């Protein structure tokens, strides 16, 4: 069952998505997006990208903290909805869990499944590379190249973040 | 029924169908979901 | 350079020109209350530009050669006819008030433009902010209809919102019985037909709506008949005002640039004074409209844009 | 590109990341480097219409390297067959 | 072309500005004391808060 | 859609009219549902039952036009022994328009529907015989 | 494909359906946009890491950068919608029917 | 496995302490005890009512600035490149632009809380 | 050549005559713009600002000269590509033997 | 808004569009779209009113959704091709998602619902950018991926756009909403010919941009946003009514005006490919566009509607608007048909 770690995490990934896609109160929607960002970190980390997985987890922790503050200010009501409080929320939540459950059940039983498309259920390990013995991290060298190869990328993203500051000040001024 | 009166009436009738909307974000994006579904389920535009 | 974003970028900013003396002053009061005398004397002592009260022919005085045009080019609206038969079938009563508000609207834009571009204050006699008192007086007396007031409020709503109110609202209080008497001494036969109920409605509007409203946003100085006579004592009150309220405290060069862009473009100022609302009193049929517009372009100096009419002496047109 | 200013000005704004056989930091090769090289060199200069037919052999191999779908069917069939024998007592995996 | 569904439609404002609403921008009310370190124990300071 | 249209097109005209009705009723029923889905989504019904009731009407009406066309057209083919005749579809297309008029309870609509649906159906048969392409494949 | 791809694509589809099926809170839907990025980030990262396509290792980072710009712009509009109406309900944003 | 064992142990022990805390003490529950606290008087309105955010603009800016650190974190690795001329320029270019946006928001009064 | 308005090979084509009727038309469009510019701004249409009216004719002619030069080049390229292809594939463009109407049979349709 | 800030943002709207058009990498194309969206929202919110806020929100939600389907298509393409080059996609699902993403960005039916509402809710000058400059980036992508586009999908979007654009405009009195449904109808023509001759997609896009700018610039000139206010123009600037009549007849595609050129050349390329029914259907359905263009001519130029007394005050003031390029654009909108062979420069 440990050879299926990446699949188990991906199951929780979907459960988190169903958690906030059913759209309860954004307080709980934020929590589900945090859980998905946590296992998502673990999924990416298990393919050799510890930096990428840790970054997305860190970035989404900051984003959801601001969303929480905005929720208490602009998206609250007397009785915030949990997943059981509303039929539409519960119905959407139940439907997602059942769809995920039957996908997991059949892919595990057959070691293969067709959910619209063909997916192989042998486990994710089978596709891994077999010949790693370099004395560095390939993810790090690729990311570190943003400052040498990716001059043009640095310019457009750097400009866009500056414009983002300018634009949010225009939008939010009366 | 090549009458101008009938032709102009069908366009009038069709014009009211197209334009008489509620202006609600929720209903528009709901119809997007319907369009995507049938684009695959009914016409196999995805293949 | 004509004023615009480029000129603003290069340094032309309203805060440079403006000072502690860049003020917009308005003198209000009933009819024959002494406004004009007081306003003219305030302007000289403080060294401000004086705009006489905007009449029917104010627009003429700012375009062309400055002389009044024949009345058919202002719609035949007449003040005298209003006093003779204010309940006329031809709707002259509301056509006048609608025209007068547009004239006041244009004068306010000119006044603001003078202040912003040169920094010098201005003195006005009534304004778009007090023009409604005549509307209410007309309605109470049954001179105009409910629809006309609705139309007036539509136009006022989408035009007065763009501007800033005066810094100072000088007001002269002269009770109706004295106003009555001061009218006969004027000797205009048409004015003497004015009823006192009409003048009372004017007073009630000023003291009922105008002054209470303008107190929250401007400095309001009220003077009696004799108080108003010493213009020097009025100027003394103005010179020591605190100026600590109203929207002028919130104005920065970004806002005053946008404001100055509006007031220098007169067709943008007057845009909504002709909204397509078809009241009988202000609607003109196609044939009358077309025929009069042909006459207007036949007036000296009016066929072409100013500076391109060589029937009045313009030169170098082939290089302009 | 709609306007190939990069190839006009001799400037490389983004062609360096377009393919995985491009020059990588410290000469670290992608897993499917050989297949992509072979497919790209086959189809160079003849256009997509010809390449779709004439470079099919190289593209299917490259596709096989990328997604490994035929490899997993070969391994899935063996793993399923082996367990079908385990119960029947017809196979003993080696030590 | 008028219909039953569009009967309630009205032309937009001439200047494209709809009047500001007052849907309730209410303040938060808080009992600051009496039982409170900074209220000296017998001060019920009823305090209307925006943030 | 391709499958149902192929089934209708890939069986000989005028033979086995009970099958053809299955194909044209399926096309009609499907079109009625597509209208129901967009109509229900864009014009929210007041209740669940109204939304289902509206869906039933559109799906029934569209399917009824589909069945009658596929039946009227095929019966005339065997009756007249003219399998490859656009005239058969003109009758089949008109019969559909009459049903639309009855379901909409409007002679004017029923009269207009016949002319447009009858002539549209007749043109479709000509297109099949002549090889007319609606969405033509790029060639030059 | 691998069985992890089944779940990540499922996650993207779930958040897309959550996005297209609005309720009331505009904030709830802005979350679904953030979710859709998260699934796209994970799926892109897996493909790039598994193929060992080194230079592409930086584009998931770039993906996140413009997700924040997109989220920040969305929150800026939500603030302005809330100021006008006092809630973030999307049913209030229907003036432009007429 | 070491890390997952460490995480499982940490949160298990925390959960165990909560379980003891709730099942070991003697409970005495009634309405007045569990009512919300507000210094002795009953609260006025719900605590779920909107709470104005006066730093809303800074919070949005935090999003854009928090992504910058994700772009700047790889810099210790970027310093190993042979192409040191390019990285140093681009590293400094990014930081300067981050400084420019702070200067723009500062000067425009974006850092001051609304009233 | 990629992203070149006029590739180098276009120089071996004869440039458009400055008396090209199409160019004369482009100059006429420039003149019409100048008159419209006077009209919308309520200036004397024919006389006002001849310096401005002149820059209209010149700018239209200047821009229109190079558009015409590239137009001609792109049709020359089309023909060059087409004729070369016909030379590369003789079997797809065979030379039929043309019969005379004395031999070819055509049906007669009387108009009665 | 500060004038320098307005210029910088406006250049960023253009910069994002340029990035899309010069990029060879799908990620940079996606970046160009995000940059363009980030810079156009502040131009919609410029006048700060509840209608601008609504329009900006509806625009952001539609564009943000489309961008997400675009990126999904890109990643699927990377999965099945291991490359990022902007060209034909290598997966039919990727093509469908990218095609729908670009249809949403363009506002093509049935993804069209936002175009009339966003256009109505923003100032005329912002609507001009929306209905013209914002078409360039999505079209430049379609121009490059059309070999893998599903023919049934693209032609269905074309047909629906022409019908819905034609029908939607019949019910409108707001000029900004008439231009929105006109835009939807014209997008259908550009994509209808794209599978057959992409050069004619460019020709139709260019001429549409010229004519659309000409109309918006003349609406801006008199600050008119409704039919009735536009009907007062004859009593202010008679010349402006003749220019509007000529441009509206051209948009309607009447010979011998410029706007007939795209319809003429698109019909030609489709009949070379044995497509007779579709271009015949498209031309007849375009008569819907001509009908609600003709009404604007009747109330503007060919009759004289009632005026108001205050209109006389406007006679004394000259037009002050910049009206940039209006003399040149109006001549290009009407008198280009004799120079049609010049279309080969786009080849
Ligand atoms: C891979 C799998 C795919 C991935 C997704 C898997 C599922 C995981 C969850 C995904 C997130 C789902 C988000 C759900 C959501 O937020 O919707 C809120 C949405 C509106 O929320 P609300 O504001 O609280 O309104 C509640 C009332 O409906 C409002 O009151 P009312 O007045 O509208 O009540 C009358 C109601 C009655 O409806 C009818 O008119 C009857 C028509 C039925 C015709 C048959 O009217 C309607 O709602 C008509 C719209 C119905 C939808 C259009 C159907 C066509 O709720 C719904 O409309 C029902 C959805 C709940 C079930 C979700 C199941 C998802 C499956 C989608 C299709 C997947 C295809 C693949
Ligand atoms: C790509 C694949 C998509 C193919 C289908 C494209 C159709 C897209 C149509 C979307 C725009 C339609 C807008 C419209 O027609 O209005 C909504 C309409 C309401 O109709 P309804 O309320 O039921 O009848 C009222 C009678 N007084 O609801 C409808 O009935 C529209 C149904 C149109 C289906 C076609
Ligand atoms: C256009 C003015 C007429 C006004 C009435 C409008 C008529 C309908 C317009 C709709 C479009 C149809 C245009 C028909 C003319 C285009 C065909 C053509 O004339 O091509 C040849 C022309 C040069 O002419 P050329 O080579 O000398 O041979 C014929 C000379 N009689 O090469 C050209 O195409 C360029 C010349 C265009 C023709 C107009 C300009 C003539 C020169 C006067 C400019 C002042
Ligand atoms: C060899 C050239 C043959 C000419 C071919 C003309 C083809 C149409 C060209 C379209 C451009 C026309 C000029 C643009 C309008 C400007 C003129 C105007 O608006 O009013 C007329 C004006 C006189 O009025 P005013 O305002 O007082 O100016 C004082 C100057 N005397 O100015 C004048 O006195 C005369 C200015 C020209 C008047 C143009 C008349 C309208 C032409 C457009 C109608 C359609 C043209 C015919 C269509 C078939 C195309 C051949
Ligand atoms: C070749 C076609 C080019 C057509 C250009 C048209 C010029 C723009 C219209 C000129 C009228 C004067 C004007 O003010 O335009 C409106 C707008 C300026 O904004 P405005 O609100 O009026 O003033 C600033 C206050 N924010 O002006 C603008 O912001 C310009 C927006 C339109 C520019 C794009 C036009 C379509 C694409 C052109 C490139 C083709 C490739
Ligand atoms: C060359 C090959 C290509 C051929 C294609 C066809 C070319 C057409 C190009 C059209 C370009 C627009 C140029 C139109 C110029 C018309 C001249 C004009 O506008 O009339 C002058 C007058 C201007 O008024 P104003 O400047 O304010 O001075 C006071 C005078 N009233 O205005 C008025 O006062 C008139 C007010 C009454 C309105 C009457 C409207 C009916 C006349 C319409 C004629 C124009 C029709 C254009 C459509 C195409 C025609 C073929
Ligand atoms: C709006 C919702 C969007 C949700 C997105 C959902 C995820 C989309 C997954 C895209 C990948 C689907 O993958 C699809 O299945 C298999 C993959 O081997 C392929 O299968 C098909 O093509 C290949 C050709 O080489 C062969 O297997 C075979 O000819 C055929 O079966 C399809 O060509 C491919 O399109
Ligand atoms: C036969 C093959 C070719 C035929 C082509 C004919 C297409 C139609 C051309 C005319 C279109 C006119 O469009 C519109 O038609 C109707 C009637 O017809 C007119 O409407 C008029 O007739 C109707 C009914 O007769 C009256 O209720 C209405 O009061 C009256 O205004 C509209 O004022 C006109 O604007
Ligand atoms: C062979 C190809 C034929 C091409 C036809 C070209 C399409 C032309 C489309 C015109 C459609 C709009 O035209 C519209 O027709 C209806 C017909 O009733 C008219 O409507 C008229 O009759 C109805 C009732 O019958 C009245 O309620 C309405 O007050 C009256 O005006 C509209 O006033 C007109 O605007
Ligand atoms: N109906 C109407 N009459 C107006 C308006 N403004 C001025 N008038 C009239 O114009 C005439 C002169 O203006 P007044 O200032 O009020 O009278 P006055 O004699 O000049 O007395 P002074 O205030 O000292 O200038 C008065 O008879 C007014 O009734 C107006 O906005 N509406
Ligand atoms: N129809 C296409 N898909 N391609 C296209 N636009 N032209 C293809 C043929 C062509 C036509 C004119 C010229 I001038 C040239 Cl050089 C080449
Ligand atoms: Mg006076």
């Amino acid at each position: 069952m440990m050879l299926y770690i990446v699949f188990i995490l991906s199951v929780i990934f979907v459960m988190g998505f169903v958690g906030f896609s059913s759209k309860p109160s954004p307080i709980y929607g934020g929590l589900g997006l945090i859980v998905s960002g946590g296992v998502g970190c673990g999924i990416v980390l298990n393919f050799g990208g510890s930096f990428l997985g840790l970054m997305v987890f860190l970035i989404y922790l900051g984003g959801m903290m601001v969303v929480f503050g905005y929720t208490t200010a602009m998206a609250t009501e007397q009785y915030p909805e949990i997943w059981l409080s509303n039929k539409a929320v519960l119905g959407a939540f139940v439907t997602g869990l059942l769809m995920e459950f039957f996908m997991v059940y059949y892919v595990l039983k057959d070691k293969e499944v067709e959910v619209v498309f063909e997916f192989n259920g042998l486990g994710d390990w089978v596709i891994y590379d077999t010949g790693d013995s370099g004395f560095f991290s390939e993810e790090a060298m690729g990311i570190a190249a943003l400052y040498s190869y990716g001059t043009w990328l640095v310019i457009v993203t750097g400009w866009s973040l500056l414009i983002g500051v300018v634009v949010i000040m225009e939008i939010t001024r009366g | 029924a090549i009458l101008p009166k009938t032709i102009s009436l069908a366009q009038m009738k069709a014009s009211t169908l197209v334009t008489n909307q509620k202006g609600l974000i929720k209903l528009y994006f709901l119809s997007f979901l319907i369009t995507i579904l049938i684009s695959m389920i009914l016409f196999n535009f995805h293949e | 350079l004509q004023y615009g974003p480029l000129a603003y970028i290069l340094g032309e900013k309203a805060t440079k020109k403006m000072t502690e003396k860049s003020k917009l002053i308005t003198v209000d009061g009933n009819i024959c209350s002494g406004k004009s005398k007081l306003a003219k004397e305030i302007a000289e002592k403080l060294g401000l530009k004086h705009f006489p009260e905007a009449g029917i022919h104010y627009v003429d005085s700012t375009t062309g050669d400055g002389k009044p045009l024949p009345v058919q080019f202002s719609g035949n609206c007449s003040l005298e006819k209003f006093y003779d038969d204010p309940k006329s079938n031809d709707g002259n009563s509301y056509r006048l008030q609608a025209w007068l508000y547009a004239s006041r609207l244009l004068q306010y834009a000119d006044a603001l433009e003078h202040l912003l571009s040169t920094g010098q204050g201005v003195v006005l006699e009534r304004s778009i902010y007090s023009d409604f008192v005549f509307l209410e007086a007309m309605y109470r007396q049954g001179f105009i209809r409910k629809q006309c007031v609705d139309h007036y409020n539509q136009v006022k709503k989408v035009t007065i919102c763009e501007y800033l109110p005066p810094h100072v609202v000088v007001y002269v209080d002269v009770p109706v019985p004295e106003v009555q008497s001061r009218i006969q001494k004027k000797g205009n036969p048409h004015e003497m037909k004015i009823t006192s109920a009409y003048l009372q409605d004017i007073e009630n509007a000023y003291k009922g709506t105008f002054l209470p409203e303008m107190s929250e946003k401007c400095e309001v100085l009220q003077y009696s008949a004799w108080e108003a006579q010493d213009a020097e004592k009025v100027v003394e009150d103005i010179e020591y005002l605190k100026y600590d309220k109203g929207p002028w405290l919130d104005q920065n060069d970004r806002k005053l640039h946008k404001l100055r862009m509006l007031v220098q473009d007169k067709l943008e100022v007057l845009n909504y004074t002709s909204i397509p609302v078809f009241l009988p009193e202000v609607t003109v049929g196609a044939h009358q409209s077309d025929q009069v517009f042909q006459e207007f372009t036949e007036l000296p100096g009016r066929k072409y844009r100013a500076g391109y009419n060589e029937d009045v002496g313009d030169k170098w047109i082939w290089l302009k | 590109p709609f306007f190939d200013v990069q190839k006009r000005l001799g400037v490389d704004l983004d062609r360096w990341m377009t393919i995985q056989s491009a020059e990588q930091p410290h000469k670290i090769p992608s897993r499917c480097h050989a297949f992509e090289k072979e497919w790209i060199e086959c189809a160079h200069g003849i256009g997509s219409i010809r390449a779709e037919k004439e470079c099919k052999i190289e593209f299917e191999d490259f596709r096989e390297c990328l997604l490994r779908q035929k490899t997993m069917k070969r391994l899935h069939a063996i793993r399923r067959q082996r367990e079908k024998l385990i119960k029947e007592g017809k196979y003993t995996p080696p030590p | 072309y008028p219909t039953k569904e569009t009967a309630h439609w009205k032309p937009p404002p001439w200047n494209d500005v709809d009047p500001p609403k007052d849907t309730l921008v209410s303040n938060l009310t808080l009992n600051f004391g009496p039982q409170h370190p900074a209220a000296h124990g017998v001060l019920r300071l009823v305090m209307e808060l925006s943030g | 859609a391709k499958t149902v249209l192929r089934q209708y097109w890939d069986i000989p005209e005028g033979t086995e009219c009970h099958r053809k009705t299955y194909a044209t009723t399926s096309i009609g029923g499907a079109a009625g549902l597509v209208v129901s889905a967009y109509s229900v989504a864009l014009k929210t019904p007041t209740s669940f039952l109204e939304g289902v009731a509206r869906t039933g009407r559109y799906t029934f009406t569209a399917a009824a036009i589909g069945a009658i066309f596929g039946l009227t057209s095929c019966i005339s083919a065997q009756v007249r022994e003219k399998p490859d005749d656009p005239l058969n579809y003109l009758i089949g297309g008109c019969a559909g328009g009459l049903i639309l008029g009855a379901r909409t309870r409007s002679y004017g609509i029923g009269a207009a529907a016949c002319a447009y649906m009858g002539l549209t159906a007749a043109l479709v048969k000509m297109g099949q015989l002549e090889g007319w392409q609606v969405f033509a494949e790029p060639k030059v | 494909m691998s069985m992890v791809y089944m779940n990540i694509m499922m996650a993207f589809t779930v958040s897309l359906v959550g996005l297209l099926m609005y309720r009331s809170h505009l904030m709830s839907s802005l979350l679904c946009l953030e979710g859709m990025m998260l699934s796209l980030f994970v799926m892109a990262a897996l493909t790039i890491l598994n193929s060992h396509f080194t230079l592409a290792s930086m584009m998931p980072i770039i993906l996140l950068v413009f997700a924040a710009c997109e989220a920040a712009l969305g929150l800026s509009l939500l603030v302005m919608v809330s100021n006008t109406y006092g809630t973030d309900y999307v049913q209030n944003l229907n003036l432009l029917q007429c | 496995m070491n890390l997952m064992l460490a995480l499982l142990t940490n949160f298990t022990l925390a959960t165990l302490l909560v379980i003891i805390a709730f099942w070991l003490p003697q409970l005495n529950v009634y309405s007045e005890k569990t009512s919300p606290y507000e210094c002795g008087f009953d609260p006025m309105g719900s605590a779920r009512l909107p709470f104005s955010m006066k730093f809303f603009l800074v919070a949005i800016t935090f999003l854009l600035f928090d992504l910058e650190i994700a772009l700047l974190l790889p810099l210790p690795w970027a310093s190993q490149t042979a192409n040191l001329n390019t990285m140093l320029t681009m590293a400094l270019f990014l930081i300067i632009l981050l400084a420019v946006s702070l200067a723009y928001e500062w000067t425009q009064k974006g850092l001051e809380w609304t009233e | 050549a990629t992203f070149q308005f006029l590739p180098d090979e276009a120089r071996s084509l004869p440039p458009p005559k400055l008396t090209d009727p199409r160019l004369a038309f482009v100059g006429f469009l420039g003149y019409c713009s100048g008159l419209i510019d006077n009209a919308i701004r309520r200036r004397p249409v024919l006389l006002a600002g001849l310096h401005r009216q002149l820059l209209y004719i010149t700018s239209f002619v200047f821009v229109g000269y190079y558009l015409l030069k590239r137009q001609d080049y792109m049709y020359a390229v089309r023909d060059h590509d087409m004729f070369s292809y016909i030379k590369s594939h003789p079997e797809d463009f065979p030379e039929k033997d043309k019969k005379t109407y004395g031999e070819v049979f055509e049906e007669f349709h009387p108009v009665r | 808004m500060n004038p320098i800030i307005f210029i910088i943002i406006l250049l960023t709207i253009m910069l994002g569009t340029i990035i899309v058009m010069i990029s060879s990498h799908w990620l940079l194309v996606w970046i160009g779209f995000e940059m363009n969206m980030l810079a156009i929202i502040p131009i919609m919110m410029k006048n700060h009113n509840p209608r601008a806020t609504e329009a900006s929100t509806k625009y952001f939600l539609t564009q943000s959704t489309a961008s997400m389907l675009l990126m999904m298509a890109v990643i699927i393409n990377l999965m099945f091709s291991g490359q990022w080059t902007v060209m034909k996609l290598f997966n039919p699902m990727a093509s469908m998602l990218m095609t729908m993403a670009l249809a949403m960005k363009l506002g093509m039916a049935p993804f069209h619902f936002w175009v009339p509402e966003v256009t109505q809710g923003i100032p005329l000058s912002s609507g001009l950018i929306l209905l013209t400059w914002q078409k360039l980036a999505p079209m430049s992508v379609l121009y490059q991926i059309f070999p893998s586009i599903n023919l049934n999908l693209i032609l269905t979007l074309s047909v629906l756009s022409i019908l819905i654009g034609g029908w939607g405009g019949l019910n409108q009195t707001q000029l900004r909403k008439i231009m929105a449904y006109s835009s939807i109808a014209h997008m259908g023509w550009m994509t209808a010919v794209l599978p057959y001759n992409p050069t004619m997609t460019l020709l139709n896009l260019i001429i549409y941009i010229i004519m659309t700018s000409t109309m918006f610039t003349m609406f801006m000139a008199n600050s008119t946003t409704t039919t009735l206010s536009l009907s007062h123009t004859w009593n202010k600037t008679p010349i402006m009514t003749v220019l509007i009549l000529a441009t509206l007849l051209s948009m309607g595609g009447l010979p011998p005006l410029s706007g007939f050129m795209p319809k003429w050349m698109i019909i030609q390329e489709m009949t070379k490919n044995n497509s007779i029914i579709l271009p015949t259907f498209m031309a007849i359905t375009a008569l819907l566009n001509l009908y609600f263009y003709m009404r604007l001519t009747y109330s503007t130029t060919l009759t004289m509607f009632p005026s108001t007394n205050n209109m006389k005050m406007k006679w004394q003031f000259p037009l002050m608007k910049k009206m940039t390029f209006l003399p040149t654009m109006v001549v290009l909108s009407t008198m280009m048909l004799p120079l049609t062979p010049m279309l080969s420069v786009l080849e």
